[PDB]
């Protein structure tokens, strides 16, 4: 039973937790927009082996996930849930938060994403052999970029993506519903205060984030069948914990 | 293993 004063404190707390756990400052990503991979560099990426490209991408995803774990740990009320629930929420939601955070590193003007120090198009990722997954992620990032999120809106929205009381496996489901309700109030209060309530209808449905995560696990399984020793010997242990089952 | 360690490391 949170009050208006407590709701405003929650807004500031979430926004602070987010700013502290950004891998890249938004200003740094915007200032790098003219730093684009040349045609020779794109060709170099396309000539990389499928296994080398998968390992590089899994490493980059793992680094991004580590920041999401830290965001969760700083998130008001998350560390108060039992460890089983903390792990359920991170296993189901870490990739979804990374997918939303990715729109900051996406330049809708030329359809490029910041990857390994420069901006490149989806053609940079051709060696992975998961064209449908890559194009869906780029489409998703393009659609989110059209919302023109502020950093505070991403902070509030990503807190809600993570604190989802519907995840299967939660033991303290009511405690999570209460935290989710308070974060929903904080988010909707901020939108109301900044006259941005129009974005509510424009946010992706939860099924969209679920579809993208499911496609990622499916393409990982195909790669794992082709190069099992690459996954075992060369994929990050956190990545295997979240997406292979250890 | 990893997730438990990250969550415990204060
Ligand atoms: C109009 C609702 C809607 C539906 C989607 O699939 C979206 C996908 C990405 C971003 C925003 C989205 N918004
Ligand atoms: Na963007």
């Amino acid at each position: 039973g949170a009050s208006l004063t407590e709701i405003e404190h929650l807004v500031q707390s979430v926004c602070k937790s987010y700013r502290e756990t950004c891998q890249l400052r938004l200003e740094d990503l915007l200032r790098q927009r003219s730093n684009i991979f040349s045609r020779e560099e794109v060709t170099g990426y396309q000539r990389k082996s499928m296994w080398e490209m998968w390992e590089r991408c899994a490493h980059h995803l793992t680094e991004a996930i580590q920041y999401v774990v830290e965001f969760a740990k700083r998130l008001s009320g998350f560390m108060e849930l039992c460890q089983n629930d903390q792990i359920v929420l991170l296993k189901a939601g870490a990739m979804e938060v990374v997918l939303v955070r990715m729109c900051r590193a996406y330049n809708a003007d030329n359809r490029t994403v910041f990857f390994e120090g420069k901006y490149g198009g989806m053609e940079l990722f051709r060696a992975l052999g998961c064209s449908e997954l890559i194009s869906s992620i780029f489409d998703f990032s393009h659609s989110l970029s059209a919302l023109h999120f502020s950093e505070d809106e991403i902070a509030l929205y990503t807190a809600l993506v993570l604190i989802n009381a519907h995840r299967p496996g939660l033991q303290e489901k009511r405690k999570v519903e209460q935290l989710q309700y308070n974060l929903e109030l904080a988010f909707h209060h901020h939108l109301c205060k900044t006259h941005r309530q129009s974005i509510l209808a424009k946010l992706p449905p939860k099924g969209k984030l679920r579809s993208l995560c499911s496609q990622h696990v499916e393409r990982l399984q195909i790669f794992q069948h082709l190069h099992p020793i690459v996954v075992q010997a060369a994929f990050p242990p956190l990545y295997k914990e979240l997406f292979s089952g250890g | 293993k990893i997730l438990h360690r990250l969550l415990q490391d204060s």
